[PDB]
RNA sequence: ACAUAUUAUUAUCUUAUUAUUUAUAUAAUAUUUUUUAAUAAAUUUAUUAAUUUAUAUUUAUUUAUAUCAGAAAU
RNA sequence: UGAUAAGAUAAUAAAUAUGUGGUGUAAACGUGAGUAAUUUUAUUAGGAAUUAAUGAACUAUAGAAUAAGCUAAAUACUUAAUAUAUAAAAAGGAUAUAUAAUAUAUUUAUCUAUAGUCAAGCCAAUAAUGGUU
RNA sequence: AUACUAAAAUUAAUAAUUAUAGGUUUUAUAUAUUAUUUAUAA
RNA sequence: UAUUAUCAAAUUAAAUCUCAUUAUUAGUACGCAAGGACCAUAAUGAAUCAACCCAUGGUGUAUCUAUUGAUAAUAAUAUA
């Protein structure tokens, strides 16, 4: 998960890019989360960084953030990468516009 | 993991990539493709799971089966039933089928015969895919000398060491030999010997149809000392010299043949590494019969 | 937006027509 | 005084689907083909990566236009 | 038939419509929600834009049944050669003649051309309830 | 720590040991481009 | 109860003191039935209080980026 994040790697994690969230069954009973990245948090503590994602459900907006060194995940896959329209390191400004997620699962499944 | 093992391993993910759909197989085997397999997720046999990534594939060489078919174990379906699931594929498709060559005959017989000790299944398997060779298109597999010549080999194997007495059946099974081999290319390697000594034994006068009277005048081996290509040397001419070897062990009519022990005796020279195979087979099938 | 064009087109035409027919008679 | 419904309209909001548009691609598969590292036997031309290369391709669409439905309004 | 209990070939008699594939639900049945006629119905010894390469599926004649692939295999799907100037198409299933896979007949299937038949698209004229509060 | 006070840390440069503030250097954070981009070596 | 550095007791001045629901006991005791407990425990909250900033939210005239208009400056060549 650190080289996920390095800011050393080149193909690393970018506010855009549209990640799958898998927690670990036996841990819990959660269900992986297909969200749209606004936001790499990164703190002094290199354990404590997370992940603000948004996904438009049907018509419900929802937005989750993780902690990427939780043990309750066991990985995070890629699913397609950030275009470059985009021009900032954080996408807030996406939500509401013609820039938002809309139903990445429904799109991804087309 | 064994040099078998290895081989093995090879020539079943060979097999795979050839089984895998032509569609599919550019998002199962090509890198570049690895991301569109990741988005379009297709489903296994029987929807088992997503489809795995595998690394390209190039083709197989030859050693690859008598590797493991020298390298075999006491009993397994690894190897008893390779033929079958091999022959098991559609005659349309080239690589599986074209890939056998006329010298693994004598390869595939020698580990049934003398490791494996189930050499019945081995003759059984091959009945009904001579048929399928002939729509496969590669009906040369079944020569004389590395097929016909061999088939008399093992039959004499089978008559050394076990009782014989059965002219009627030694006559009908030398037809249907005869029968099989759709091959006709007769070199240095003649079975009027071998037909003759199996009538001697079993009281059944030799009679056959086509065959050539092809004096033996197999190569001599040199006195090279060299590496590589003497391997490789010995290797091209392996089986001619356990038939000669055969011949000597066998026949005692042999004293008039000159061609036989002199081109043993060179490729003992050759062989000076190693002892010799003959008699190597001859104390395992002992050993594993007794 | 293109509707709104193509309606504004279309009331152009009519009031060019009315002009002239006025005109005319 | 005023209240609640139903229907219909557009110079008006979003809008699933498709249809026409434009538009760049290790291109996604190939074809195609500079081709190039090899394969591999008893001494081979797909088979990957890539490298064609305009052919189709696709989804991004790059830009627009129509459209189920539901918002306000009259 | 492997000199041993292995896997096939060929025949007689059977099994499978939970595997691929073909045909049949553009009909018939029911109903009247719509619909007042710029887009519906009825009627003409009506018209042309002098109407698809239209056969949809049976008749009457002629001809044709081929190569690659993909599927486990095909009468499944794809790309390719002619055949009334056009880049214009297909299919095999059951004897007897032939081995120490085809050539011919009978059977039903497949494809194309020209007519028939049943059938199609679009027009004209006249008519089709009430309200001008 | 705090209105001024008061409280607390350091005032090392050594025949033996201490980092208070700034500056400096590293490792991170933020910003938003980024292999094409890095300086490199070879 | 006569120094200094440090650790500190008894005291004194205050603060605090809580209250619901649910569950078990137990549908038991009590009741023709309807209804239905005291005695106890546990859990979740309310309300008040104290502290903290690892994380989240706000700020952040530290900082970085984009942008509208006007003006001025340094560096390059060019000319004098
Ligand atoms: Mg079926
Ligand atoms: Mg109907
Ligand atoms: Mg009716
Ligand atoms: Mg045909
Ligand atoms: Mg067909
Ligand atoms: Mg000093
Ligand atoms: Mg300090
Ligand atoms: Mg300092
Ligand atoms: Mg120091
Ligand atoms: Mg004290
Ligand atoms: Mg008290
Ligand atoms: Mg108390
Ligand atoms: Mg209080
Ligand atoms: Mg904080
Ligand atoms: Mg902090
Ligand atoms: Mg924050
Ligand atoms: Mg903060």
């Amino acid at each position: 998960k650190r080289k996920l994040i390095s800011k050393k790697n080149k193909d690393r994690l970018k506010a855009g890019d549209v990640v799958r969230i898998v927690y670990d069954s036996s841990k819990c009973s959660y269900d992986t989360f297909v969200g749209y990245i606004l936001s790499i948090d990164r703190k002094q503590l290199v354990q404590d960084a997370s992940l603000l994602l948004r996904n438009q459900i049907a018509k419900t907006a929802v937005e989750i953030r993780v902690p990427l060194f939780s043990p309750l995940i066991e990985r995070i896959d890629l699913l397609t990468p950030h275009v470059s329209s985009r021009q900032r390191n954080k996408h807030y400004y996406i939500r509401g516009t013609r820039l938002d997620v809309g139903d990445l699962e429904a799109g991804l499944r087309r | 993991a064994s040099t078998g093992e290895i081989a093995k391993a090879k020539l079943d993910e060979f097999l795979i990539y050839h089984k895998t759909d032509a569609k599919l197989k550019p998002f199962i085997y090509r890198p570049k493709n690895a991301q569109i397999l990741l988005t379009k997720d297709i489903r296994d046999p029987k929807t088992r799971e997503p489809l795995q990534p595998r690394p390209p594939v190039k083709p197989l060489s030859k050693q690859t089966l008598n590797d493991f078919i020298y390298s075999v174990e006491p009993n397994s379906t690894e190897l008893l039933d390779w033929f079958k699931e091999w022959t098991g594929t559609s005659i349309r498709k080239r690589a599986i089928w074209t890939y056998i060559s006329p010298i693994h005959v004598q390869k595939m017989l020698t580990a049934s015969f003398f490791k494996i000790g189930k050499y019945a299944h081995m003759v059984g398997l091959l009945y009904g895919i001579e048929h399928k060779f002939l729509k496969a298109q590669n009906p040369s597999v079944f020569d004389i000398e590395h097929f016909f010549n061999t088939n008399i080999m093992c039959a004499l194997h089978r008559n050394r060491l076990k009782d014989y007495k059965d002219a009627e059946i030694a006559q009908r099974k030398l037809q249907v030999a005869w029968k099989k081999v759709l091959n006709r290319k007769n070199n240095t390697g003649l079975a009027n010997i071998l037909v003759a000594t199996l009538g001697r034994q079993i009281g059944f006068t030799p009679e056959l149809t086509g065959l050539q009277p092809v004096d033996i005048s197999l190569p001599d081996i040199p006195n090279s000392s060299s590496g590589a290509e003497l391997k490789d040397l010995l290797s091209k001419y392996e089986g001619i010299y356990l038939i000669a070897r055969t011949l000597l062990d066998i026949d005692q009519h042999n004293a008039q043949y000159l061609e036989l022990q002199e081109f043993i005796r060179q490729y003992q020279n050759a062989l000076s590494e190693s002892s010799d195979p003959y008699d190597t087979h001859l104390k395992a099938l002992g050993l594993l019969e007794t | 937006s293109a509707k709104a064009v193509k309606f504004l087109k279309a009331q152009r035409r009519k009031q060019k027509n009315e002009a002239k027919q006025a005109t005319l008679k």
